RNA sequence: CGCGACCUCAGAUCAGACGUGGCGACCCGCUGAAUUUAAGCAUAUUAGUCAGCGGAGGAGAAGAAACUAACCAGGAUUCCCUCAGUAACGGCGAGUGAACAGGGAAGAGCCCAGCGCCGAAUCCCCGCCCCGCGGCGGGGCGCGGGACAUGUGGCGUACGGA
RNA sequence: AUCUAAGGCUAAAUACCGGCACGAGACCGAUAGUCAACAAGUACCGUAAGGGAAAGUUGAAAAGAACUUUGAAGAGAGAG
RNA sequence: GCCUUGAAGCCUAGGGCGCGGGCCCGGGUGGAGCCGCCGCAGGUGCAGAUCUUGGUGGUAGUAGCAAAUAUUCAAACGAGAACUUUGAAGGCCGAAGUGGAGAAGGGUUCCAUGUGAACAGCAGUUGAACAUGGGUCAGUCGGUCCUGAGAGAUGGGCGAGCGCCGUUCCGAAGGGACGGGCGAUGGCCUCCGUUGCCCUCGGCCGAUCGAAAGGGAGUCGGGUUCAGAUCCCCGAAUCCGG
RNA sequence: CGACUCUUAGCGGUGGAUCACUCGGCUCGUGCGUCGAUGAAGAACGCAGCUAGCUGCGAGAAUUAAUGUGAAUUGCAGGACACAUUGAUCAUCGACACUUCGAACGCACUUGCGGCCCCGGGUUCCUCCCGGGGCUACGCCUGUCUGAGCGUCGCU
């Protein structure tokens, strides 16, 4: 009676998808991510896992503007010109 | 939204409406029933589009 | 489950358009190794993040 | 021997390289040299090749001296294509066969405007190589 | 059938307006034959279309931003879509000029005693 | 019975600037353990260490003696060799544990306040003319507003000196 | 004998398992070496925190077996 | 020094050596590198560790394919029928149902055409499988609105610190409006709103969140699709606001 | 002679060891030592003629302009490219553009509710309706504007 047939009243979820994170922790009841900390400015981010980590860096995506940057601190960050005409 | 619709038909194939119901497919793309005033017919407009 | 909302129904969709077979001009090119897609989802088995 | 410590020696990086360069290095690597007569009047030994140059083929099964046109230059392989080199296909259709540039000899170039600058240069280069170091 | 920026940096507003209309009515038709079963030489095409808009679009906003830097030149105030675009860091440094200031005590003291050029042993 | 003031105090989608969050190998400040060793264990050791909270730069911190020394005396700070597994601490048991002097890398010193003199001799913002403008500056004219005497700038800080 | 606290600033000699580019090796050589040589923090398990793989090699060149024939086809005998 | 006139590796009723560790020849396969001497160095020699990873056997064509009364005759498609389909006959569910509709959850499983490799613990001409295409229409049906138990910012307080307590409690807490006067306002400044004030009345008492079963104005009949209807077409109404 | 069982060899199967290769790691060292409210890091959704993933990109979306080079890309197609108007494809990167969430900023997370100024239909302001554009976060610094007080005084 603790086993097979508790579980076929399995309908309430519980967590859902973030709106910050991508991932489904979201606690409705109590309103709080578990990955993310949604509701608060600061990461969660703990020191007790390097793999936790490394899978959500800086260097992990896209990197849409770093990418640029790179490529423009290699000439000292000019602008506001042209190369010569033809 | 209805309004937007209405107005781009009138601008574009040159002709009058009735009204509109939308719908949104399970592929996310959305569509339109489009009724056209009496006046008007539309296998005649449809042919003008190029459209059977 | 017939009373959805927007998030959801963009969410699904874009899996179902996601698990569909391959082409078959894709099996000639140069530097292939293709044979099948091993990223598909039957409903019956192997239920969504959700 | 070597003295430059700023580049590679080393097996790997030469081949990575060479399996993934982009078209524009791929055009001088898929260069091809000349016949003795042409080197001699423009002073020059070897140019990138092109779709509608003359040339012979000199080691494999497809040579001797029987002279011919390219039709098609496949970089992504390394090879090129010659008119009358074929085989027949088990249906009775004749197709094409690839062969590296390294492995033929031109006779006849297809000139142009760029075509005249590249040589111009590559003799000014050697003239005052010889000159200088004569 | 060709479309080139170098043509179009001379003409003005309105013509390039109705040379873009004319662009998006050619490839509103073209989607029409790709549904209906069209035809591979109206296919090969649409993407041609497509390019040949940005390049319209594109002249517009280089020339109409150009005048607008032109006009506030030589203003204490100016948008932020015109300053310059580095580093927020760089932009919270001084100014080249307060780089080179001095006391007058620091300069005197440059004057009187600065650093005098020697040799020894001779 | 309206004005000057501050004891002072709120407001505005007022004009113009700013801060927040992310990475976190090296750095700075707090907080801070238990396995374990002692053939048992409670002080000790593990350890000012893992975990935890903050804050940064291309390095950071420290730093130009309220010093070391007892010599015929040296002379900011930082790293290396050595002093040294030493002096000292310690159920004086397991165990811990530095500095000076000597030789090298590198080497650079200086501002305020307060006493005291100089017709506040000083600073910010708006206006107009001219150069320069993509690390918004310079020069000139406004009986144009404002901060400042409840203290702005020049001379001058113990090298003993002024 | 020796210093003058309770105010302030400063470059060089030094550190660097993250980052951007480079070079090298008495190292491992696909059950080894990064978990990851391949569409790997992927597939997948879990309510969530989290856990987490297997998988390299046609041949110089596809020239990747036309046509005949049995069979419903799969598979076969010939030919190339 | 050996080598595409054939290296490594592998197989071997073949010839032989050494007390042994081990080795040299011969034959077949195979397709590109390998060894002997003097010194150096080490991730250096397996039968086991209820060893770790992978693979394979006897068992064994065995145990089994037994909860809920039940099938039969003919015809059709088809290479092909105990199981598909049509008809006929006999039987069960017995309205608190093996019936007709829905919430939570699932998510294209829905509908047509085609297929018979794999899956459907026998089979299959069938399939919720495989492939290709199609499909969800609203002023009135629900949400959206209100508040409930309760969660939760501001002011304040506390705290090494990310922050925590607490919800009217140590707060100049509403920009709320209005009748009058004042100059202006564009429209033929008639009538206005207006940026502006002088007046003028002003309590509230706490931001915000919180139920697809609570509270909350008003739509019914007929017909139509492979698949949609209080939504589409026909016909008759009605609420709100201006 | 037969089956069946056992041993050894040849051939054929099953399974993937050893051997030879390598566009990957690990280790050491050199140089440089750069994020963001002018909207980051990360997430979501979308974009190809034929395209699911990886990769690249943002409604101008498998990339635009501008320079350097100088005749391709390629699995199929179709067309373009005249390379002496000049300029296919590549690489670079100085101009332009850069969806929705997110410190995330009108109030709130359902994509629900609003408020102010301007243009265009609403007519020719006059107000309801529609579209469109720009503003509408917390703390804080300098200065301006309006203000409060049986706070300290002066004045008539
Ligand atoms: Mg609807
Ligand atoms: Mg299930
Ligand atoms: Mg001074
Ligand atoms: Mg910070
Ligand atoms: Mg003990
Ligand atoms: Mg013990
Ligand atoms: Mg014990
Ligand atoms: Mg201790
Ligand atoms: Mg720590
Ligand atoms: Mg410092
Ligand atoms: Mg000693
Ligand atoms: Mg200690
Ligand atoms: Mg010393
Ligand atoms: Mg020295
Ligand atoms: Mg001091
Ligand atoms: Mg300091
Ligand atoms: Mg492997
Ligand atoms: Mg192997
Ligand atoms: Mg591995
Ligand atoms: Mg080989
Ligand atoms: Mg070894
Ligand atoms: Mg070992
Ligand atoms: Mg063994
Ligand atoms: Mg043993
Ligand atoms: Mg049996
Ligand atoms: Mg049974
Ligand atoms: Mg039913
Ligand atoms: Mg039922
Ligand atoms: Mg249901
Ligand atoms: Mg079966
Ligand atoms: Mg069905
Ligand atoms: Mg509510
Ligand atoms: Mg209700
Ligand atoms: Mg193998
Ligand atoms: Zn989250």
């Amino acid at each position: 009676t603790k086993g097979t047939s508790s579980f076929g009243k399995r309908r309430n979820k519980t967590h859902t998808l973030c709106r910050r994170c991508g991932s489904k922790a979201y606690h409705l009841q109590k309103s709080t991510c578990g990955k993310c900390g949604y509701p608060a400015k600061r990461k969660r981010k703990y020191n007790w896992s390097a793999k936790a980590k490394r899978r959500n860096t800086t260097g992990t995506g896209r990197m849409r503007h770093l990418k640029i940057v790179y490529r423009r601190f290699r000439h000292g960050f000019r602008e506001g010109t042209t190369p010569k005409p033809k | 939204n209805k309004h937007q619709i209405k107005q781009a038909v009138k601008k574009l194939y040159d002709i009058d409406v009735a009204k509109v119901n939308t719908l949104i497919r399970p592929d996310g793309e959305k569509k339109a029933y489009v009724r056209l005033a009496p006046d008007y017919d539309a296998l005649d407009v449809a042919n003008k589009i190029g459209i059977i | 489950s017939s009373h959805k909302t927007f998030r959801i129904k963009r969410f699904l969709a874009k899996k179902q358009k996601q698990n569909r077979p391959i082409p078959q001009w894709i099996r000639m090119k140069t530097g292939n190794k293709i044979r099948y897609n091993s990223k598909r989802r039957h409903w019956r088995r192997t239920k969504l993040g959700l | 021997m070597k003295f430059n410590p700023f580049v590679t020696s080393d097996r790997s990086k030469n081949r990575k390289r060479h399996f993934n360069a982009p078209s524009h290095i791929r055009r001088k690597i898929m260069s091809s040299p000349l016949s003795k007569e042409l080197r001699q009047k423009y002073n020059v030994r070897s140019m990138p090749i092109r779709k509608d140059d003359e040339v012979q083929v000199v080691r494999g099964h497809y040579k001797g001296q029987q002279i011919g046109k390219v039709v098609q230059v496949y970089r992504k392989k390394y090879v090129i294509y010659i008119e009358r080199v074929q085989r027949e296909k088990a249906n009775g259709t004749t197709v094409h066969v690839g062969i590296h540039p390294s492995k033929v000899v031109i006779t006849r170039l297809k000139l142009d405007k760029d075509r005249k600058k590249i040589l111009e240069r590559k003799a000014k280069s050697r003239q005052v190589g010889k000159e200088k170091g004569k | 059938a060709k479309i080139k920026a170098r043509d179009l940096r001379g003409k003005k507003k309105e013509e390039l307006l109705k040379q873009l209309d004319d662009l998006k009515v050619e490839l509103s038709q073209l989607r029409v034959a790709k549904v209906t079963g069209g035809a591979a030489s109206k296919l090969s095409k649409i993407r041609v279309v497509r390019k040949s808009i940005a390049r319209v679009l594109t002249v517009i906003n280089q020339t109409q931003k150009e005048n607008l830097r032109k006009f506030y030149k030589g203003k204490k105030y100016k948008p932020l879509d015109l300053r310059p675009k580095k580093t927020r860091a760089m932009r919270r440094r001084l100014n080249k000029h307060e780089e080179s200031l001095k006391t007058k005590k620091q300069q005197r003291k440059e004057r009187l005693y600065p650093l005098r050029k020697y040799a020894v042993k001779a």
